[PDB]
């Protein structure tokens, strides 16, 4: 499991500072947070939509991240990188 | 047809570069929203319908700073 490995290396999503994001006018708010790590060090964080996917640059690679209805993330990501999802508080 | 969320990483942006990037992005046809985002406040985030992202990036590169790269694309759900 990818969260247990992350927990072993001192990562705790409940203690991560919130992503720096805005809710844009005229589109639905994103209901998931994601946190991106290289060798278990947070590089960035953002928001995404549950039950959906997005494309993002992880290291040197363009990759699809799949987001299930519980904000759990899946996809093929480059060695040394880790991306973890959670429900945005209130959603 | 669907609005896209486009995130562009600015390489080592001054505050002035962030502001200038938001203004130019906002004036592009199809752009409905702009923001500065990311842990390092180094991302221009654009929402738009049918935006030429290659031309937004190219515009940031000639007018604001050398380093601008798409890092996220997410289609908005309705």
């Amino acid at each position: 499991n990818e969260y247990i490995d992350a927990k072993k290396h001192g990562i705790d999503l409940s203690r991560e500072r919130a992503p720096n994001f805005v809710d844009h006018p005229g589109i639905p708010p994103s209901d998931c947070f994601w946190f991106l790590y290289k060798n278990y060090v947070r590089q960035n964080a953002g928001v995404c939509q549950s039950d959906w996917s997005f494309d993002m640059k992880i290291g040197q690679y363009w990759v699809t991240i799949h987001t299930d209805e519980g904000c759990r993330l899946s996809g093929i990501i480059p060695a040394g990188w880790l991306i973890l999802g959670m429900k945005r508080p209130g959603f | 047809m669907k609005p896209q969320k486009i995130v562009i990483k600015l390489g080592m942006p001054s505050p002035k570069n962030r502001t200038k990037a938001m203004v130019l992005a906002a004036k592009v046809y199809g752009v409905s929203s702009v923001a500065i985002t990311g842990d390092d406040k180094d991302q221009l985030e654009v929402v738009g319908v049918d935006v030429d992202t290659a031309c937004l990036v190219s515009c940031l590169r000639k007018k604001v700073l050398r380093r601008a790269d798409i890092m996220v694309v997410e289609e908005a759900k309705d």
